[PDB]
């Protein structure tokens, strides 16, 4: 497991969702250092954009 | 993205131990104005990278409140209190979104994390999280985030 999880790892994320009925999709990719506890992500809305609500309700779901 | 939480040696890193199979989670967020967000996620490891699939349903936000009107300004520092229960790892948070009007908008959050195979559960401890939007285009169809997360014992003294 300390083999299979490297000191640097990347990830891919797909979100499908709706807020107050507004459907949307988000595709993203990130990277970080699992054992140091740090990471970055870049997300793009792919359907349903622009979004009528605060991005802040989505951020903890990515992270 | 729970695979990236820094843990002390004497606390089992539940999320890392779940791999390569990985884990799932389900989260409920209750906001002070009646807004609700329910989220489920599946985390796995394929082709040497983590793969995340998320579904999100947000309902009952006042069409006139800070979320629908895009009036929030980021999350404060977060402390997620972890504890084992019913074969799974739960996290509870009481946490606020900053508001453009010099104000706060509070949320209670509970998440259940379950590994797809048997993994040792930790006892109670805290995960401290800093979550930042580092940049975005004008309309947030492109956004970049930074997160730092670290488990800390909540009992055990100076030891």
């Amino acid at each position: 497991n300390m083999a299979i999880i490297k000191e640097f790892m990347r990830f891919k994320v797909h979100m499908e969702g709706s807020v107050n009925g507004h459907e949307f999709e988000i595709e993203g990719e990130g990277e970080g250092r699992p054992y140091e506890g740090t990471q970055t992500a870049k997300l793009k809305v792919t359907k349903g954009g622009p979004l009528p609500f605060a991005w802040d309700i989505l951020s903890p779901q990515f992270l | 993205s729970r695979a990236y939480v820094k843990h002390p040696a004497d606390i089992p890193d539940y999320w890392k131990l779940s791999f390569p199979e990985g884990f799932k989670w389900e989260r409920v967020m209750n906001f002070e104005d009646g807004g609700v967000v329910t989220v489920t996620q599946d985390s796995s490891l394929q082709d040497g990278e983590f793969i995340y699939k998320v579904k999100l349903r947000g309902t009952n936000f006042p069409s006139d409140g800070p979320v629908m009107q895009k009036k929030t300004m980021g999350w404060e520092a977060i402390s997620e209190r972890m504890y084992p229960e019913d074969g799974a790892l739960k996290g509870e948070i009481k946490q606020r979104l900053k508001l453009k009007d010099g104000g706060h908008y509070d949320a209670e959050v509970k998440t259940t994390y379950k590994a797809k195979k048997p993994v040792q559960l930790p006892g109670a401890y805290n995960v401290n999280i800093k979550l930042d939007i580092t940049s975005h285009n004008e309309d947030y169809t492109i956004v970049e985030q930074y997160e730092r997360a670290e488990g800390r014992h909540s009992t055990g003294g100076m030891d």
